[PDB]
């Protein structure tokens, strides 16, 4: 199974199937000849497989790293500790790559689940996706195919001087 | 370079505090490279002179062997002595002057200023 949250959906509503016409229609035969011939051996191999796991279940954990101090309070020069501080930035920029990667995972199930009216109920989804952009622009774009913690952290420092001097020339 | 300390006793292979270094292992790698060295002239001899290469003369292969070795490892003792001496020297003069190499402080990076160039 999954999250419900971090993947959302909406509650299915089915209209009711009611016969107009007196033809009756082979959806409803060809569905009872899938549950029966089709889903019935699926199901006993399911029950099958899933018995024999029963026997043997062990777990596997989830892999979880401390907070380590940053790379703005390293001694230039010495790689004993930027080494850590790189080290849990690379596995934050993996973290928020993946998080990029589930927003536009749910834009794109919101606009396939809302069918030909997807402009107006996906609105927040958007505004969501639109936020997490300019978040990821804002923190790692134009870093360069060498990207390092050094350059991240000078890239914020100048976009920082940028928003000083926008509030001092606007005060 | 260090002729001044080759300048009062000379023409001496190992010195005195030459004895008070640890003397290299006869399992170091570069004495096993020497006398693959060794092993390699003992097989040109046998090469060039039109002879069995693996097989004839035993007792030549093993001279060799053991000429290198020996060679190899008195070498092997002067470069660690010399560079011991290197070091020694080294450090007693970064002692004896400390108005002319200062300390440093290593400044964290949430305060030095470094210019970002965007790549695209």
């Amino acid at each position: 199974s999954w999250d419900k949250d971090v993947y959302p959906e909406p509650p299915r509503r089915t209209p009711a199937p009611s016969p107009q016409t007196s033809l009756p229609n082979p959806i409803t035969y060809l569905t009872k000849a899938f549950d029966l011939l089709v889903d019935r051996p699926v199901t006993l191999v399911r029950e099958f497989i899933e018995r024999q796991h029963a026997k043997n279940k062990y777990y596997y954990y989830h892999r979880e790293f401390r907070r380590v101090p940053d790379i703005t309070e390293c001694h230039e020069k010495d790689v004993l500790c930027m080494f850590e501080a790189e080290m849990q930035w690379k596995r934050d920029y993996k973290v928020d790559q993946e998080i990029v990667n589930i927003i536009q995972e749910r834009l794109k199930a919101c606009q396939q689940r809302e069918g030909e009216s997807h402009r107006q109920n996906c609105a927040k989804e958007l505004q969501q996706f639109t936020q997490v952009v300019k978040a990821y622009q804002d923190r790692y774009h134009d870093l360069g195919a060498h990207y390092s913690a050094r350059k991240c952290l000078a890239k914020q420092k100048q976009r920082m001087l940028a928003e000083r001097k926008a509030t001092k020339e606007a005060a | 370079m260090m002729t001044g300390r080759q300048a009062r006793a000379p023409l001496q292979f190992l010195p005195d505090e030459a004895r008070s270094l640890p003397p290299p292992k006869l399992t170091d790698p570069r004495l096993a490279y020497i006398g693959f060295l060794g092993y390699c002239s003992g097989l040109i001899d046998n090469a060039i002179r039109r002879r069995p290469v693996l097989s004839a003369g035993l007792h030549r292969q093993f001279l060799y062997i053991t000429s290198f070795v020996f060679v190899g490892y008195y070498l092997l003792k002067r470069q660690d002595y010399m560079y011991a001496v290197r070091d020694h020297d080294m450090f007693s003069y970064i002692k004896s002057h400390p108005e002319d190499f200062p300390e440093k402080d290593k400044k964290t990076y949430r305060e030095v200023f470094e210019e970002f160039h965007p790549v695209r």
